[PDB]
């Protein structure tokens, strides 16, 4: 850990110049909680 | 480290002590006072002392959490009036201890040494632990680790193309062949 | 003086979990229901743990 | 790895030896015949005597004192349980040192007390039941404190052990099954007599509650698509092994009931299965003529071997206090293995 | 059990608990391994009626998708809490709205998972076992939309149809009466 | 040298009373008992 320290003070500390705080707003997800439904067809397919 | 060895040698040397004292639990505020002493004497600075706990602290987490827990929880390096909470989806982002995000995004992306590749599994134990007290919020470790989201998403089309390939085609697996 | 006090400190707390010497640990169960023993749940008798 | 080697040392050019019976001076004298059988072959609990029974009708018992039986006594006895009828099951009753009961597929179940200064099986005492009932196979509680005998059809069994086999209580099979003709192929024990093991031929498998010597249904689940040939036990109490002739072996959990691992690799019937006492490796022997071992915890192979036409019914047995196991030779001889310096796996 | 001056005695078998950073307990033939952060369990509140498993389904499952396959020990857990609830009202009126639920459940969650198994014959007894109270009607429905609509358009399962289908025909093709 | 070669002798000397204590205990622990087989390799301090 001191050697990678000393080797990132070298180039000026620059691996701490960039750190992307995010600003967003974070909403609660929604869920689907719906059951797809069912066609005519009683059984698989037309011709049975 | 190198630069005031004596001052940081002690402290990690007390560091040891805490973990190797069987009423560590009831003498936090001793060890607090004392590591607040030690760093006033010789000139140490807050965010290498903040890096010095966390390493020889991952290094005993197995078993010593409790204590580690308690220590972070009454030293002043604790975000007391912004606390994270990352257990609720609005706040996923808001609050903690920057300074402590910042180093610990950093240690997280250091896996090309040979010495490393054994201790990373602690390490992130330890921030995974950290990370649901609300010492730091989520996304601000998420979005600082190594592999960015574009990469990422790169290597997720090739797997996806790959293998809807090798489904739908197929491949002979040699036998005797050749 | 202090720096004596200081090292004997060390020395106590050392000698407590650290350099500490235990039991043998010989193990009998009454109860016939107990098919599997912890192993570390065994404690010294009574009597014993009164003199030490 | 440690248990790989272990298992090729215990397959080694030493580290065996060939347990002198009748039999084995037999082909001595014969080869330097059509092979009767083994019918069965069952070890004491405390892990110091053999017993098992040929076709011929002979029982012999080992008195274990040596590894490759050298100063281990052994009490031969001609076609006990009368001339005409030969043994088909025995145990060993954990209760004494000496007893045994021995089933003839008839209805008299023979309590022998053998005997190791004289040579002399001396018959005990005889039980009796319905003159049209046929049972064939017994077991004693690993407690011994319940006795079950057990019908191919249409009779159970059990027998309180302590106070002097007194009859308390039976069931028919028709009641357990509720199918078209199920004919009981294997019988186990829980660790702790309180739940009993019962595999149909149809596929079923049961599990009857015995807690105060009234027998019940517990539960009924259809494990299997073939008949159910064997069911083994963990020593450690947390799954129990479950062996068909489909060629499927199933390990299931014991706290939830539910499949848990398989194994893969099999693609014949099998015939028996055992698991060390140290509940770690799994022997099985399917049908092809043909044993593997493999590991409890992964369920990968870890070693296999070929019997290559030699004895077509194999039988396997691992001791129940040492990491030895007791496998059929060439011709219905049987042929110990041992590594003579390593009595547990934990040692080695 | 040993047999100590002639006479018998029975003794407890004798095991040690290690901590380790493995999720799954075992016992590794002496000596028993566990997680080490003991309270891991402590945010979740377990179920308390049928109901409450439909609301974290619709979380949990939806999210997990056809890969439940990968455990078959939650299909059976599930059938068998299927079973039992269908069998626990069989008098009464309403028995025909949990079918009907139920039905809805096991065309949503369940059986895509059951179509990615991997020779583990059991599991899909376990389903098919909860399947056999509906109409069949149901069942063809079910059995003719994975074939149509959802072999096609969903890539695990496409994979793992093909890889299948591919199986079956080489093993066609070496049938004898040998 | 000289330095570094009696402090390393001084800690050889602490880790030997050590190991020497756990060993005895060891032993007397695993004789003393029917099929115990103790665990030789794991060393860390518990309190007694």
């Amino acid at each position: 850990s001191d050697e990678k320290f000393t080797t990132a003070k070298i180039d000026g500390f620059k691996e701490f110049q960039n750190f992307r705080i995010s600003k967003e707003k974070i909403p609660p997800p929604a869920f689907d909680e719906t059951f797809k439904k069912f066609t005519f067809i009683k059984m698989g397919n037309k011709l049975i | 480290l190198v630069e005031n060895s004596v001052g940081y040698g002690q402290l990690v040397a007390l560091l040891i002590l805490a973990y190797y004292d069987p009423d560590n639990f009831s003498k936090v505020s001793a060890y607090l006072k004392e590591i607040y002493h030690i760093m006033g004497k010789y000139s140490l600075d807050s965010i290498r002392t903040l890096d010095v706990i966390l390493n020889v602290s991952s290094q005993f987490i197995t078993e010593g959490y409790k204590f580690f827990i308690a220590l972070l929880r009454k030293s002043d390096s604790w975000p007391s009036s912004h606390v994270a909470n990352n257990s609720n989806y609005s706040s996923l982002n808001e609050g903690g201890n920057m300074i402590a995000a910042n180093i610990i995004s950093f240690n997280l992306s250091q896996y090309n040494e040979e010495v490393d590749k054994e201790n990373y599994e602690r390490y992130m134990d330890m921030c995974c632990i950290l990370l649901k007290n609300g010492f730091v919020n989520f996304y601000s470790i998420w979005d600082n680790v190594k592999p960015e989201m574009e990469f990422l998403q790169e290597y997720i089309q090739n797997l996806e193309t790959e293998l809807e390939e090798e489904s739908t085609k197929g491949v002979e697996n040699p036998l005797a062949m050749a | 003086t202090f720096e004596h006090l200081n090292r004997d400190t060390l020395r106590y707390i050392n000698l407590l979990k650290r350099l500490s010497v235990d039991l043998a640990k010989q193990v009998e169960v009454s109860d016939p229901s107990v098919t599997v023993y912890e192993m570390d749940k065994w404690v010294p008798s009574e009597k014993l743990q009164g003199i030490l | 790895s440690v248990t790989s080697k272990y298992l090729q040392s215990t397959f080694s050019k030493g580290n065996t030896s060939h347990i002198e019976d009748k039999r084995f001076i037999h082909v001595s004298s014969r080869s330097h015949i059509t092979p009767n059988e083994i019918l069965s072959l069952k070890f004491h609990v405390s892990g110091s005597s053999m017993a098992y029974s040929r076709m011929d009708g002979s029982l012999t018992v080992w008195f274990i004192k040596d590894a490759s039986f050298d100063k281990s006594v052994e009490v031969y006895i001609p076609d006990c349980c009368g001339s005409d009828k030969l043994a088909t099951d025995l145990s060993w009753n954990p209760t004494s040192l000496n007893q045994i009961a021995v089933v003839s597929n008839s209805s008299e179940i023979s309590l022998l007390l053998i005997n190791e200064k004289s040579l002399t099986a001396s018959k005990l005492r005889t039980l009796s039941l319905g003159s049209k009932t046929k049972v064939n196979t017994c077991l004693y509680d690993p407690l011994g404190n319940w006795l079950l005998a057990a019908t191919k059809s249409e009779k159970i069994y059990l027998f309180d052990v302590k106070k002097d086999h007194s009859s308390v209580c039976s069931l028919n099979i028709s009641d357990i099954s509720q199918e078209d003709n199920d004919v009981v192929y294997s019988l186990a024990w829980s660790n702790g007599g309180s739940h009993i093991f019962i595999g149909f031929k149809s596929g079923y498998l049961a599990i009857l509650k015995a807690k105060h010597g009234i027998l019940e249904v517990c539960t009924k689940i259809k494990a299997h698509t073939g008949p159910i040939t064997e069911i083994k036990m963990d020593p450690w109490g947390r799954n129990f092994i479950t062996g068909s002739i489909d060629g499927n072996c199933y390990v299931w959990n014991m706290k939830s009931l539910c499949c848990e691992l398989i194994i893969n690799d099999l693609n014949s019937a099998v015939t028996t299965l055992d698991v060390c006492h140290l509940g770690k490796i799994l022997g099985i022997c399917t049908e092809d003529e043909m044993v593997y071992f493999y590991d409890l915890n992964s369920g990968n192979l870890l070693h296999s071997k070929s019997l290559a036409n030699y004895k077509t019914d194999p039988v396997l047995k691992f001791y129940p206090d040492k990491s030895w196991y007791i496998m059929s030779g060439k011709n219905d001889t049987l042929s110990n293995h041992f590594v003579k310096n390593e009595k547990n796996l934990i040692t080695y | 059990t040993r047999i100590d001056n002639g006479i018998l005695a029975h003794k407890p078998r004798l095991i040690h608990k290690y901590k380790t950073h493995e999720p799954f307990e075992s016992l590794e033939l002496n000596s028993s391994y566990v997680f080490y952060y003991s309270e891991w369990n402590s945010n979740l509140t377990p179920f308390a009626s049928v109901n409450d498993l439909f609301e974290n389904s619709h979380i949990y499952l939806s999210i997990i998708g056809p890969y439940l396959g990968r455990i078959p020990t939650l299909l059976s857990k599930i059938s068998r809490i299927g079973v039992a609830d269908i069998q626990k009202n069989h008098g009464s009126e309403s028995l025909h709205v949990t079918i009907d639920k139920w039905i809805d459940y096991v065309r949503k969650f369940i059986f895509p998972a059951t179509s990615l198994l991997q020779n583990n014959p059991i599991a899909t007894s376990e389903v098919y076992e909860l399947m056999k109270f509906f109409p069949f009607e149901k069942r063809y429905f079910i059995y003719n939309e994975m074939m149509t609509k959802l072999s096609q358009d969903i890539l695990p399962l496409k994979v793992s149809f093909n890889k299948a289908e591919r199986e079956a025909k080489s093993i066609l093709k070496a049938l004898s009466i040998d | 040298s000289p330095l570094l070669d009696a402090i390393l002798e001084i800690e050889e000397n602490f880790y030997s009373k050590i190991k020497m204590n756990n060993r005895t205990r060891y032993s007397l622990e695993e004789a003393l008992n029917t099929e115990y087989y103790a665990n030789y390799d794991v060393m860390t301090p518990k309190l007694p």
